[PDB]
């Protein structure tokens, strides 16, 4: 029949909605890499910025190395 | 190959080596005509040679 013939055409009239679906359900799997390389990129360039912003970063818990040298002058 | 400056901190402090540098006379130049002239050393000096 002519309306089961339509109902066929029809089901896949909505070929572009479906491809953005896809592009969802990818980018969710793939998104959380950015944490591992996120840590990594910060871990580098800690050491370039200034000392005040690095103590802010840290909530305190960093501090300069204490090695034994250049300590104040009397 | 040895500097003042590579004793500040580590051996003895800045202010001390001021005063160690200061009681030689270096060499530097040239100045505005063309001469040479001599100064009290600074950190930046190398050790002097005899
Ligand atoms: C059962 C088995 C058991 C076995 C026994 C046990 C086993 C375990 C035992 C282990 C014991 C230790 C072993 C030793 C390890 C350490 C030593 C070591 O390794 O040192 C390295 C050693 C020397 O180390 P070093 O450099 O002296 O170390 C200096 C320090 O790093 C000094 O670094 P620094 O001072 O520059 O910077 C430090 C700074 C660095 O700080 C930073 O960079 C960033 C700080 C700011 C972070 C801001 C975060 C903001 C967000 C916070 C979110 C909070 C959420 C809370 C949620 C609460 C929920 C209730 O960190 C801090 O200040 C402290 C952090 C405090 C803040 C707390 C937050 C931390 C970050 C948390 C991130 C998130 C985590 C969770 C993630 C998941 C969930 C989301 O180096 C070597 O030996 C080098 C040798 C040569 C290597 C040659 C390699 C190959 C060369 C050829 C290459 C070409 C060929 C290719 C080869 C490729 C090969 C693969």
């Amino acid at each position: 029949s002519r309306a089961v013939y339509a109902k066929l055409w029809a089901s896949t009239a909505q070929y572009t909605q479906r491809r953005h679906y896809a592009w969802y359900q990818i980018w969710s799997r793939v998104i959380p890499w950015s944490v591992p390389w996120g840590i990594f990129a910060m871990w580098m360039v800690f050491p370039a910025m200034p000392v005040e912003y690095r103590q802010a970063l840290t909530f305190g818990i960093w501090q300069k190395p204490n090695i034994g040298t250049h300590g104040p002058d009397p | 190959q040895l500097h003042f400056r590579h004793l500040v901190g580590e051996v003895l402090p800045e202010k001390r080596v001021k005063q160690i540098a200061a009681e030689y006379d270096v060499t530097d130049g040239p100045n505005d005509q063309g001469e040479m002239y001599t100064r009290p050393g600074i950190l930046g000096d190398a050790f002097p040679s005899p």
